[PDB]
Parts: C-alpha cells; structure tokens; sequence
C-alpha cells in the first residue's frame, strides 16, 4: 500500500541477473521459463492484451508508455501485410546496462517474451537489433535462439501452438541515435539511422513498409512472466500507474556499483544505501544524482532525500525516471565538468538530420565548455537556458530533448557555482 | 464530398483528408517560412522552419509534414510560433559564413529574406563557425559548402527527379557533409537545376559565377529551342547582354526544371557570330558589305533563276515566320523545292495529317499512360525534360516501360525487348512476349524517336510502327480520345516546318541540284558544295558561322532566338512564341524581315511588313501556328495507317542505334552548342 | 577524422579486396534474413563483415559490398561514414577503446587513459609503430556500472585500474590474449561486498502461475 | 558461487555469423 | 498549275462535319490517286472551314465550306482538282 522496497526474491522476474546460474535452455527451464507457453499462445492474443493491460506495465525504455496499449495498437484486424515486433536492444544511454544482463544472462527470457509479444501483435518474425559493441551478448543471443530453433520452442509451430515465429538477431553500429524507433527501423532496413517523421507512427509503417512495433529488452522479457503469474500480481508491486519490478544500475560515486532489480517506488536513498553500499565517504558527501539515464536531468541532495522512484514522483521531482540508471556524484566532483561531458555525448551522437538540435547541441556544447572554465559572463547562463528552451520542443526526435534537459538541470539547481567559477575566472 | 473543416486563424477552410497544414495554410493565403520543403520533392521536415502553433496544443508541429485534422486551429501570428521561428533561424544562422557580399545569392537569398521577415534583428553566438571544404563537382556546379543549410533538395532532387543516386550526406552531427564521399563529378542532362534548389549559395554555376545581381538583371520570358520539348525559360539582362538562363514553370511543360544545354549554352551566343553582311566569296575571300549590297547581289541572281533550279533549306533554329517568308519568295520564284534538314517519312500520309508526326499524348499524358513503347530512341539525351516525366510517373504512378532499341541508362528501369527493328512485326502479329503487359495495359504509348526515323529505312519503320499500333488499338480496345501513336522530334523548327509544307529531308535537292541554294540555317552539313553545280551561289542566311557559313556566296546575318520575337512549336504541336530579350548584335535583322527585304528589292514583293501581319499569313497557311500555349487535338490517324499499309518496303536488319548513345554527346547538336565554350568543358570533362 | 575519401596508393578504387568463398556463404546466409527484396537490409552486417575480413574498408571494399548487394555506392558510403565502429582508415592489431562518458570519468577513466597512452607511448587516436595498437575515446560502452572500462576489439576490460590495464596490455604486447570481464574479484555486475538480492535458490518451474 | 557464463571466453571474431548461418536452416520462408 | 491543296476545319463543330466526313470517306481515295500532290489537313478549334489552294507563281485562290455537305465538300474538290 505504502511504503515501497525489499522485494522478496520469490518475486524477482530476472532470477539469474547475476549469471551464477546456467543460462542455457538447461537451466532456463530450470528456472521457469518456457512453462505452460503454449498455453498462454493458444489462449490468444486478446488474453495476452488484457493482461499486459491490467499489469500496468510502462515501456521500461526511455519514455514509459503503457506497454499494453502500445502493443493493442497493432491488433487492429490484418491488412495483408507481415506484422514484425522489433526489440530495442540497443542500449545506449550513458549510465545504463541492464539490457545487457538480460541478454546475456537470461537470453530466453528475451526470446519467449519476444514469442509471446509477437503473437499477441499478430506478428509474424521478431528482429532483435542489439549494439555492435555487445558482440558477445549477440553470440549468447543467438545460442539460446539456436537452442531454441533445435527444441522447437520457435520456428515452423512454435511450442506445438501452431503459430509460426522467427527470432532475427541484427546487429547495428556505433550509434546511440539507433536506439530510437524510427532510426531503429531505419538501421535494419540498411540505411542511416535518421529517425522518420511521424505521423505515419510504426505501428502504421515500419520494418519494410509494414506496421512494427518496437519495445524494449526489458518490456518484451517480462511479458511471459506477467502472463504466468497474472496482470494483478504485477500490479501489487509499486504505487498506482507505476507498477511492476525495475532494473537499476547504481554507478558513480557509489562504493558498491551495481545491478539491481527492486521494487517500483522504492526511495532513492534505500536503492542507493542498501544495494549500492552508499554515495561514497557517507550520505553527507552526495551533491546530485541523475535518476534517469543522462536525459534525466539532476536532482540536488535536497531534492534526492525524499524522492521516491517513479514515473510520477521523478516528473514531480522535475526529472524522469528515464531507464532508471542512478548515477551518483559526491561532493569532489566537479559538477559542471561531467554534465559537459554528458552535453558532448550527445553532441557526438546527434544524427545531425533537422537543424534545432544538429547546430544547438553543438553550441550547447562551445557554451559548457567555455563555463567549465568560467571564460563566459554571468548573462549567458539565461542564453544558455533560452537555446535549451528553443531545442526543446523542435525536434525530429527525442534526443533533442535528451540533450536539453541536463542543461536546465544544471542550470536550475547549480547556478550558483556557475557564478562563482565565473566570478574566480574573472578574478584573472 | 469527403471534405474536412480546418480553422487557420479561425478563418475556416474546406481540404479535402491528407491536406498538410503548410498547404491549408497556403490555401487561406499565409505562406510560412520554408527551406526544406519543395512542391516536386518530397517532404522532409529537417529544417524545421515551417513550425507553427495548433490551438490547444503542446507542441508546434512541422507544418509541411503534419497532416492536418478536424477542427484544427492553425495560429500562424502565434508567440509561440513566432518565436519557434526566431530560433530556428538563429540555430540556421549560427554556423553560416559572412559571404553575402561575395554569394551570389545576393538580392535572391531566402535565408536573407526569411531572417528580415520572420528572424531576430542580432547575433548572440558567440564561438568559433565551422568551415566545411569545397569539393569539385564538375565544370558546371560550383560548390561552396559552407553555406550549405543541410536542407537536402539537391539530394532528393537527384534522387528523385534525375534519378542519379550520387549525392548523399555522409557523416553526421554538426560535421555532416553533403556530397559525393568521393571525387565523382555530377554530370547529368538535368544537373543545373540543382543550382535554383539550392535554397542557400551553396550551390552555384561557374559560367554565371559574380557577374551580376539579380535587382540589376531584366527578366524576360521566352522558349529554348536547344530541342523539341520547348522549355519555357526566363532570359536575365543587363544593359543589353544576357546573364543567364533560368527555367520558368509550365505545369504541361517546363515543370521548373531546364536541360542542362538548354541552361548553359547561352555562352555561344557571344562566340563565333555573324554581324554584318557579307559577301564576295567568287572573288576569292569573303569581306564585308553592306545590306543594299548584298539584297542586290542576291535579288540578282534569284531574278535570273526561276523554276526549281532554286530550292532553300531550313534547320535546327529557325522560326516559322521565317519559314513562311522564305517558303511564299520561293513559290513567288516558281519552286518547291524548299526542304528541311530533318529528314521524316513522306510516303504514306507524309506531313497531310498531322497526327502522323506529333505526340498526340502530349507530355503530360505519359502520367495518364499505362505503358510505354520507345522506339529507336535515347529520351535522356533528346527531350530529357520528357524524359523526366517519364521517369516521375515510372514512380509515382505505376508505370511499366519497354524499349526497342539499344541498351542505355535512361534512369529507370525498363524491358529492353532488343534492339531489331522487326520486333515491331513481332510484336504486331503476337509472336513477342511483350504482347502480354500490351493485353492487360489500358492506356498504352508507342514514341518513335526521329532519330529512327533519320535512317534510310524510315519509312519502314514508321510503317511498321503504325501498323503495331492499330492492333494495339483493337486488342486493347483503348478509347477514341486516348491517343497511343506518338513521334518524339529533337529539332526545334521540325514541326513549325512540316506545318508550312516544307518537304522534309533534303532528297529533292539530290534528285534535281539547284543553281541557286538557299541556306536558311542550315550547319547540318547534309548537303555540301560538293553537291550542286559548278557555281550554284549559295546564300546563308543564319546566326552563327559554323558549318553552312563558310560554304557561301553571300552571308546576310540573322538574329539569335534571344533577340527575336519568333513562333516555335514542340513535339506535341504546342505553338509558343518569344521575346525580345537582347537586341541582335550590330547590322544583324529579324530573318523574316531580310526576306521580306530581299522580295521588295527584287521584282516580287511579299505582302506582309509587319510581324503581325506575317502572323496573320501563318494563319492563312496553318491556323494552329497563333494558338499560343493550345495544343489543337488531331484526327484520321485511321487514315494514316490506311495509307501506310498501301507502302511497301522491308525494315533493314541493322540494330536501332540512338545517335546520342552516351552523356559527352548530349552538349554538342546546335551551332550555338557547338560554338559555346561550356559545352566544351563539359564534353571534355565527360570524355576524361 | 574525415568524412570525404582522397585516393592514394592505398585506399585507392582498385586496390585489392574480395569475400572469401565461406564469406559469400555466410553473406548468402545474412541476405536471407530479409524478405524478398529488401535485400539491401544487409548492406550493415555484410559491411562489417568486409571490415572483420580486412581490418578496415577501403574504397573499394566499400564498392564491393554495394555491387553484391546491388545498392548504390553512396547508399554505402553514407553507412560507413555514419557509423562509428567501421574502420574507413588502417587500426592496429587490437583496437582499444577506453570510454569516457561521465558515468567512467567519475570512476577515474582519465587515469585509465594516461595509463594507456603512457605505456604506449602514443597520443589519443594514434597508432602504435609495430601496427600492434590504436587508442581512442569512446562514449559509453554499456556496463556503467563496471567503469573505468576499455574496450579491446570485441571484448570488454572493466572494473579497471591502471595497473590491471597496463596488465592487460603486457599480455597482449606478448602473447595470449587476457581473459575478458571485471579484473576486480567480482564476477560481473553483482555488488562488490556481496550479494544483496538473488542469494537464495531459485524457485521450480511452476510457482506462482495462475 | 561461481561464475557460469563463461563460453563467451571462446569465441572467435566469425561466432556470431555461424551461428546465424546455422539457424538459416530453421529460418521459415520469407514474405 | 496546282501545287497545294490545304483544307481548314474545326476539330468539332456543327459548321464542319461536311468537311470531317468528307476526309473520313474520300480522303484515302484522293491521295492514292494524286500520290504526289500535298493535301495539307490542318485542324484548329474554332477555326472557319476553308478550302486553300495554291497555283503556279504563288497564286492562292481560297473557297468556303461552312456548313456545307460531304458531297459538296467533294464537288469543291474535284473542282479545284480540275
Ligand atoms: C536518442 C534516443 C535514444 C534511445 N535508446 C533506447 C534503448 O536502449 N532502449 C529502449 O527501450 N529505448 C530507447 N530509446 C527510446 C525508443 O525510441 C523507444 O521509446 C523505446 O525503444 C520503446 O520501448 P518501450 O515501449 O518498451 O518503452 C531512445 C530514444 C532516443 C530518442
Ligand atoms: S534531434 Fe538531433 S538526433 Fe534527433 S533527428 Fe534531429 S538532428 Fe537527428
Ligand atoms: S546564402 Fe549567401 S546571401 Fe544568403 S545569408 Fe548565406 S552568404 Fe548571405
Ligand atoms: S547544398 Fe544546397 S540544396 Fe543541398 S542540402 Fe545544402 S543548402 Fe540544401
Ligand atoms: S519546411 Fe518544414 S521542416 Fe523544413
Ligand atoms: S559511461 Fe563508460 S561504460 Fe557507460
């Protein structure tokens, strides 16, 4: 009811995060997977809606948007065409590694839910586009795909149900742009990975003209156990609209840095104290944190006491919890040196197609780095709040907004240390 | 109807589903600020300019992209709006070069406009501009990239439009670079019009480079006659010079876009030039006169011949006032012999009909066609703007075309059903495979390229074409107002002169040599003083000194088709007249005017003394030579066919070669191509 | 580096490259991925196998990858400048790849990256004399919470230090190649100190279903 | 207690496209 | 002697169907059997039917054949024919 955290391991989805138990089908059905799927596939696609529905399941990628409703978009009645479900595996927000335990611990998680997903899309295939950097994850990927195939839990009749599926695993490049929808789209069909305009949205026209829908590793891995365990027992977890069990990376200045399933909701100081150890030299020693990824603008000390993590408490709090990657800085750091850090990050990665963020991220950029010495005036942190503002809300994508956010973050709780780095560089 | 109500500014306005908001606000009147959004090119909503404000909304959505709704209020003088402009022409402007003094879209700058419009008066980037290097592209584009806005037209015009698949933007962020990733060179029939896209000065042509700006330059209208297609076309003057060419929209027609010779062969209007009479060439070397001298001289000898011992032949640019002075002196002598260059089968209906050499589809049906027929034919390289259309329906509206002729990249793809002439016989008795797309096509085209028809088995050909297309006709059962038979010209003065009468092809002058050859135009070189008797006098009457001039007794010299008011038709029997853009260049005189000139100092006077009242003679001759930009319909293409069987003559077995088999072909034809030096940088850098 | 090729007597539009028999097979196998059609999907995993044969892709590898996949040669030249993992210029035998990003550079990356270049005598982005290593900065690589890391070819190195990377960079400068994965006692990912969550058995495989 | 994904220490620079032209096989026709 | 014969009619209208049924009926007839003598057929909307008819030393003599019949339209032209 209230009072959220200390999840019992009988309820952890990703019972091999840490990858002491064997990950092959061998220890998968070990451990619950593949049980009663063709019972959930012959129950329909309808049942498996509902039940993702009433879960109350968020995309656990970027932006949360109720999974079921994403998924209902695409059993509108066939229009003659394939219908692909494919999987965001490219985790590239800076601070985030969770879809990489998920692949390469727990591959058939990924690929049930993936059989799961798709027939309760009405697909046909499910290309699964993970980062060129996770080689490895790939290969273990394709060796629980393969046993799979080989055990006929995929393929011709998958688990007897007599739905035909295909598990494609593709590989993309150096590209955190690739991760959104369209660009993901675009990356499999061959060409750059420059997002589409939208309208027509992918559940109209995606993958080769055809509608698609793309979930994250973590959204489409927990739909078989959601339809195991039930939608409600899923919702007994976390407050109202942000229900279910979360992966979180605790990195930064931390002295246990790790990966962690807890609960939705559960405080930020009980994440960061009772799995991650604590913020390095005592809680005292914490100046911000970045609850989301690094999208996610910061969250000073003050504000980080009492936040609790949550769709709804982060947006409250003026962030988002984002892929739920807390990183954690503590005193020593120099706060306007690593947000321009993250400012060049995504100066690096803009795709470069539509001018509000091609030529604002770079000066965005110019601008952090001339304040990390201090070489700019006191007027230009509302110059560099008014470009924030103007990229904002005029881009072709999201990483416009990506790339805003921790400006306005920095600017909005640690003006004042912009001023006084300013203020000893004039003393120059 | 299926109709959606849409408010711009409360202002409500009735578009039909689909409609985008750029286009509803276009239709109230507004027309918000664009870079990246073009009415032939598809969408792309990079630029990011055209942002405006739904009431009620969040967010400011991409006007040339958002398909509008129901109910929608588009605010247009908006804060947010506004303001969503201001920054991103503050975003576009940070990283632009202080060039406006040395760009050469100086007075034509949509950035500059848009920034004194719809932009910030005041600069507050204070950092360091990138600098992009320049690339060369070929001896036409020349590439100043860091202007460039990445708005992308020039990539999707040459994707789409010329369907050439060489530019691209490689890299990506603040470093992405639009070019060829290597040091290929953009050559192609189509190429300049990148320069009028280019909505920056990123793109901008080497001949023109610096010479001028444009509030200085006087915009006349008038055609190209670099071919058959008529283009219409915008001639740029300054204190009596030309500047440039610019393309001028004809939906039927132009579309906006101009053949690459069409745009750059202006040069040779400056080059290798007759001004002044001249004569003397029995004496030994030709010298100057002055026009009573040599009217005389020519007026004397014309009164000494009679009879077909004089015969006149017209070529490449010459209009049909010209044709028609020239063509009543020669009957007025007692000839007929006056012929055209252009050779076109004259023996079953021959020029009677006018269906029998006209595309009857007109250019603008190619869209309306199902399938398509070229006949010894290379489109890209004559008619290249027909060629375009082609290609826009190929992929737009499901097209499916064939050719019968040899293997060329025409920037689509097609069946190549071989490169026989008797697979016309094939295909009209049903023995090709090419007669099942024919069953289920609905409204077929047959072109037949008169460069076919310049062999000497023309007539063949054109018999056997006919003949496919009646049975086309009656397998198909395709209507009467759908025209199938078409006949693709690459002369400008083809058609105004099978209107007037002229014979085509200069055979009748072979069969009875003149005593006195009247060159009007005429540097084909088809007939030579070899040709002819010992001493025929040969009088020219032309612009340039190529091929026809030194081969002469007397040179009288004529005006450009920049300095002359001159009726034109194209290939589809459209009639278009020019303007007077330049004045002829010292002593030279409209031609219709020197013959008119010649007639009264010799014994026979024409009755004409003004343009109008030869355009009145034009109509007398052919009435649909004044119907200006109408395309009169025509009929008894039964009859043609009827009159074609009755000829009897075999196909020869030689492949169907085009003359213009590769692109270093395309930019030497006329003799203003041929003496223009842009042309020749262009063949060489082609050839190299 | 640069996104615009200058030819020269290496990288030149003629200079050698070609798919081995067993790479045509497994190019036919990545084709047919895709549907009917559409093949031109292939043109990333076909690239960056051009470039796991070679090393880097020239010229003309990238022209070979576009005639078998029947595109146009700018719709590969684009890929290749796009994406950051291929090569368009020669790389050492192992490419290392130290990520920056803030989530490593508050973990200490910078000492990761002196160290590096230090012991390899070379700046950022440079290649070792022998053609043995280049190093470069990379933005995040994944596994944050492992940082510093580095990146050697297709293997991670993290939960480093300098001497465990100077460590790593001795056994390659030799022979063999060091054991992927954290060098600092813990297996991957999990809690240093130790377990905190996963520490009991694992429940059957039926529990709890509806 | 001890590690178990350990078969990626093995992998060669082709593991991935053999696997993948392994499940050619098992791959049902294309559209 | 004749030289041309140039016939002008309207591509539809009531004052020409004489004139586009004789070319439909007797045309083929006329220009099998004066093979070498032009019979230009120009149309143009709106235009006046007229039959045009050049001689010798250019000398152009012109006749009518508005709302005039196919056996007229014929009568015309053996006339100027002969
Ligand atoms: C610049 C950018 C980078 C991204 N990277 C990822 C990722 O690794 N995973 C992910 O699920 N979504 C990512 N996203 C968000 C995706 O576009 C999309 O929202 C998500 O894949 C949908 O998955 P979901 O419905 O389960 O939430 C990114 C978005 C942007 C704009
Ligand atoms: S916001 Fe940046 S990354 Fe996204 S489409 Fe625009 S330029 Fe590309
Ligand atoms: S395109 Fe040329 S004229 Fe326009 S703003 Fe840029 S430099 Fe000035
Ligand atoms: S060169 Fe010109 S047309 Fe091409 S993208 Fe740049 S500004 Fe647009
Ligand atoms: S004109 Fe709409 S974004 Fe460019
Ligand atoms: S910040 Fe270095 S691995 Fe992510």
């Amino acid at each position: 009811k209230t009072s959220f955290g200390s999840l019992k391991d009988e309820d952890r989805i990703f019972t091999n995060l840490y990858g002491r138990h064997d990950w092959r089908l061998k220890g998968a059905l070990r451990r619950g997977d593949w049980y009663k799927t063709k019972e959930i596939l012959l129950k329909g696609p309808d049942w498996i809606l509902g039940e993702m529905k009433t879960s109350g399941l968020r995309g656990r990628g970027g932006a949360g948007f109720p999974t079921g409703l994403k998924w209902s978009f695409m059993n509108k009645p066939s229009d003659g065409r394939p219908k692909y479900l494919v999987v965001n595996a490219d985790e590239g927000e800076p601070g985030t590694c969770k879809d990489r335990e998920i692949m390469r611990h727990d591959p058939h998680k990924l690929v049930e839910g993936c059989l799961v997903g798709g027939r309760a899309m009405g697909a046909r295939a499910a290309y699964i586009y993970i980062r060129g950097e996770f080689y490895n994850e790939a290969s273990n990927l394709q060796v629980a795909i393969r046993e799979a195939y080989e055990a006929g839990l995929i393929g011709k009749n998958a688990c007897g149900s007599d739905y035909d599926f295909d598990v494609f695993v593709v590989r993309g490049a150096g590209a955190y742009i690739c991760g959104e929808e369209t660009a993901l789209i675009e990356s499999i069909e061959g060409k750059q990975g420059k997002p589409r305009l939208k309208p027509p949205f992918p559940a109209d026209v995606g993958v080769f003209g055809c509608p698609t829908t793309v979930a994250n590793v973590e959204t489409v891995a927990v739909s078989p156990t959601i339809c195991r365990r039930g939608g409600t027992w899923f919702a007994g977890f976390g407050r109202e609209r942000n229900s279910g069990t979360k992966l979180f990376n605790i990195s930064g200045h931390v002295n246990h840095p790790c990966t962690v399933e807890e609960e939705m909701s559960v405080p930020l100081k009980e994440l960061i104290e009772k799995h991650a150890g604590g913020v390095t030299g005592g809680w005292d020693n914490l100046l911000a944190v970045i609850p989301g990824g690094s999208s996610t603008p910061l969250i000073p000390k003050s504000v980080c006491e009492t936040v609790l993590m949550d769709f709804d408490a982060l947006v409250q709090a003026q962030t988002g919890l984002g892929t739920a990657a807390v990183i954690v800085m503590d005193r020593s750091t120099d706060i306007v040196k690593a947000i321009a850090r993250l400012i060049e990050f995504y100066k690096h990665e803009s795709c470069g197609q539509c001018t509000p963020c091609r030529e604002g991220v770079d000066w965005m950029n110019k601008v952090m780095a001339r304040f990390v010495k201090g070489d700019a005036r006191p007027a230009e942190i509302d110059s560099l709040w008014e470009i924030s503002k103007q990229i904002e809300g005029h881009t072709i994508c999201a990483l416009g907004d990506g790339a805003a956010w921790p400006v306005q973050g920095l600017i909005r709780h640690f003006r004042p240390e912009l001023e006084d780095r300013m203020q000893r560089f004039a003393q120059q | 109807s299926n109709l959606i109500e849409v408010f711009v500014d409360g202002q409500s306005v009735m578009v039909e589903p689909g409609t985008t908001v750029l286009q509803a606000c276009e239709k109230v009147g507004m027309q918000i600020p664009r870079f990246c959004y073009h009415e032939r090119l598809s969408v792309a909503g990079n630029c990011r300019m055209c942002l405006v404000e739904i009431e009620k909304a969040p967010k400011v959505v991409a006007a040339c992209a958002m398909p509008v709704m129901k109910g929608w209020n588009i605010l247009t003088n908006s804060e947010k709006s506004k303001k969503a402009r201001e920054g991103v022409m503050e975003f576009l402007l940070a990283n632009h070069p202080l060039d406006c003094p040395i760009c050469d879209q100086g007075g034509e700058c949509d950035l500059q406009d848009q920034s004194m419009m719809f932009g910030s008066d005041r600069s507050r980037f204070l950092e360091g501009k990138r600098a992009v290097e320049d690339k060369n592209i070929g001896p036409l584009v020349k590439t100043i990239m860091t202007r460039c806005i990445q708005c992308t037209r020039c990539i999707r015009f040459a994707s789409e439009i010329a369907g050439v698949d060489d530019l691209g933007t490689t890299g990506r962020g603040n470093d992405m670079q639009v070019g060829t990733y290597i040091e290929k060179m953009f050559m192609s029939e189509l190429s300049g019009n990148v320069i009028d896209i280019c909505p920056v000065g990123a793109l901008t042509s080497k001949p023109y480079a610096f010479t001028a700006r444009p509030w200085e330059t006087r915009k006349t209208e008038s055609i190209d006659v670099m071919d058959a297609v008529g283009s219409n076309i915008v001639v740029s003057t300054r204190t009596g010079e030309v500047m440039r060419i610019l393309p001028r929209m004809h939906e039927d027609i132009n579309e906006e876009w101009i053949s690459d010779k069409t745009r750059f062969a202006y040069d040779g209007l400056k080059r290798q030039r007759l001004t002044e009479p001249m004569v003397r060439n029995e004496k030994g070397l030709l010298t100057y006169t002055s026009w009573e001298d040599a009217l005389s001289r020519v007026a004397g000898m014309l009164q000494n011949f009679e009879g077909n011992a004089v015969a006149a032949i017209a070529g490449g640019l010459v209009d049909a006032e010209a044709l028609v002075a020239l063509k009543d002196l020669l009957n007025k002598v007692d000839s007929d012999n006056l012929c055209t260059e252009e050779i076109f089968p004259t023996e079953g209906a021959g020029t009677d009909l006018r269906s029998n050499y006209l595309l009857n589809t007109t250019i603008a049906g190619v869209e309306e066609a199902d399938v398509v027929l070229l006949v010894g034919t290379n489109p890209r390289f004559e008619a290249p703007l027909f060629n375009a259309r082609i290609r826009k329906s190929w992929l737009h509206n499901d097209l499916k075309v064939a050719l019968i002729g040899s293997p060329v990249d025409l920037t689509y793809r097609y069946d190549h059903l071989g490169d026989s002439p008797k697979i016309l016989q094939d295909i009209a008795s049903g023995r090709h495979s090419f007669c099942e797309v024919l069953k289920d096509a609905k409204k077929p085209m047959v072109v037949l390229g008169s460069s076919a028809l310049q062999r000497d088995d023309g007539a063949a050909i054109l018999v056997a074409v006919s003949n496919m297309v009646q049975k086309i006709r009656v397998t198909t059962g395709v209507a009467a107002e759908w025209k199938v038979m078409n006949i693709l010209h690459r002369i400008a003065s083809q058609v105004a002169a099978l209107d007037l009468g002229y014979k085509p092809g200069v055979e009748a002058i072979r069969k009875n040599p003149p005593k006195m050859l009247f060159l009007l135009g005429a540097d084909g070189g088809c007939i030579t003083r070899q040709d002819l008797p010992k001493d025929c006098f040969i009088v020219y009457q032309g612009h340039h000194g190529d091929v026809g001039a030194p081969m002469a007794d007397v040179i009288l010299p004529g005006a450009a088709y920049t300095e002359k008011s001159a009726t034109y038709v194209n290939t589809e029997g459209r009639a278009q007249q020019t303007k007077v853009a330049v004045t002829p260049p010292g002593l030279a005189r409209e031609d219709w005017k020197i013959i008119r000139a010649l007639s009264e100092i010799a014994g026979i006077t024409l009755p004409y003394d003004t343009l109008d009242q030869v355009r009145n003679r034009l109509e007398e001759v052919s009435p649909n030579l004044v119907r200006y930009d109408d395309i009169e319909e025509t009929n008894y293409f039964q009859q043609a066919s009827e009159l074609a069987k009755l000829v009897n003559q075999e196909v020869l077995a030689d492949p169907l070669v085009p003359p213009q088999l590769t692109i270093k072909d395309f930019y030497m034809t006329d003799s203003i191509s041929r003496a223009s030096q842009t042309m020749a940088k262009c063949v060489k850098a082609v050839t190299e | 580096a640069l996104f615009v090729h200058r030819d020269t007597p290496e990288n030149n539009p003629d200079t050698p490259f070609d798919f081995t028999p067993e790479n045509y097979k497994r190019i036919e196998a990545i084709v047919k991925n895709y549907p009917e059609g559409h093949q031109a999907a292939a043109v990333l995993p076909v690239l960056d196998l051009a470039q796991r044969q070679n090393g880097w892709l020239p010229i003309s590898a990238m022209n070979k990858v576009a005639e078998v996949l029947q595109v146009p040669p700018m719709r590969v030249y684009e890929v290749a400048t796009f994406y950051t993992m291929y090569n368009r210029k020669p790389v050492g035998k192992y490419h290392i790849q130290v990520c920056t990003t803030t989530p490593c550079m508050l973990r200490d990356s910078d000492s990761i990256l002196e160290t590096l270049q230090r012991k390899l005598g070379i700046k950022v982005g440079e290649t070792t004399p022998d053609k043995l290593f280049t190093l470069i900065e990379v933005e995040c690589l994944g596994a944050c919470v492992n940082a510093p890391m580095v990146q050697i070819n297709d293997n991670y190195y993290e939960d480093l230090t300098p001497k465990d990377i100077e460590e790593i960079i001795d056994e390659l400068k030799a022979g063999k190649v060091p054991k992927p994965g954290p060098r600092s006692g813990r297996f991957c990912c999990e809690p240093a100190g130790g377990l905190t969550s996963l520490t009991e058995p694992p429940k059957g495989p039926g529990f709890g279903v509806q | 207690t001890t590690y178990k994904n350990l078969q990626h220490h093995d992998y060669n620079t082709y593991t991935f496209l053999d696997l993948n032209l392994d499940l050619s096989k098992f791959r049902l026709p294309q559209p | 002697g004749l030289r041309e014969i140039r016939v002008h009619l309207c591509q539809r209208s009531p004052g020409s169907q004489g004139v586009r049924d004789f070319i439909v009926q007797r045309y083929v007839e006329l220009k099998k059997a004066h093979p070498n003598l032009p019979i230009l057929i120009r149309e143009c909307s709106e235009v006046q039917p007229k039959l045009w008819a050049r001689y010798a030393f250019g000398q152009e003599k012109t006749v009518s054949l508005n709302n005039l019949s196919a056996d007229e339209v014929t009568r015309a032209m053996q006339n100027v024919l002969s």
